[PDB]
């Protein structure tokens, strides 16, 4: 019954900042691996960033090295996808996935970047 | 190239002191185990998370002080000498999985 809803979209050019929320529900289990996937129209799955089950160690793709960041807070069972200094080519609808039986992909919120 | 990437000094800087008072070396989100991690025989607890198509090298026998192995969502193959060394030296095993094959 765990559902992953996403928000935080908008319109902004390069040098912006947004935090996509990977909010989970059902019960507090926000201590697992959250694999982010990005889907620009006309392509297929591409991994963005994953967080260890410990939660203290993680890494992102080399294309977003030093800019992309992820964080989480178990108080309300959500994961924030921190963004800063985004390239104009990152305008896509993202997805966050946690592997508990299924690789659950959320609803997906589009982010518009000029 | 991953074995070439991680030098001994970088791994020793990656060392952690866990709550159980033992030398911890944590590797997360890697294609495989770098063979340089087996050069530091002072390792005590080894944590590996999301390591695909990983085969345990025979070089694991160098880790005399290895006691704890953590396998998080990782299915691993093992060599016969490595299997013997783990059968005769391993103390703790942390298995986190989501499927039988893991």
């Amino acid at each position: 019954q765990v559902q992953l809803v996403e928000s935080g979209g908008g319109l902004v050019q390069a040098g912006g900042s947004l935090r996509l929320s990977c909010a989970a529900s059902g019960f507090p289990v926000a201590q697992e691996i959250m694999t982010w996937y990005r889907q620009a129209p006309g392509k297929e799955r591409e991994w963005v960033a994953a967080i260890s089950s410990i939660g203290d160690t993680t890494a992102y793709a080399d294309s977003v090295k030093g800019r992309f960041t992820i964080s989480r807070d178990n108080a309300k069972n959500t994961v924030y996808l921190q963004m800063n200094s985004l390239k104009p080519e990152d305008t896509a609808v993202y997805y966050c996935a946690v592997n508990v039986g299924f690789t659950y992909k959320g609803q997906g919120t589009q982010v518009t970047v000029s | 190239n991953l074995n070439n990437e991680w030098t001994l000094d970088k791994l020793r800087q990656r060392l952690t002191k866990n709550a159980q008072d033992k030398l911890e070396l944590h590797l997360f989100m890697l294609s495989g185990i770098p063979d340089t991690v087996f050069d530091l025989v002072e390792l005590e607890v080894l944590k590996l998370e999301l390591i695909p198509d990983v085969t345990i090298p025979p070089s694991i026998a160098q880790l005399t002080g290895l006691k704890e192995l953590w396998l998080y969502h990782t299915a691993a193959k093992i060599e016969a000498p490595a299997l013997a060394f783990l059968r005769e030296n391993l103390r703790a095993l942390h298995i986190k999985f989501t499927d039988i094959k893991e």
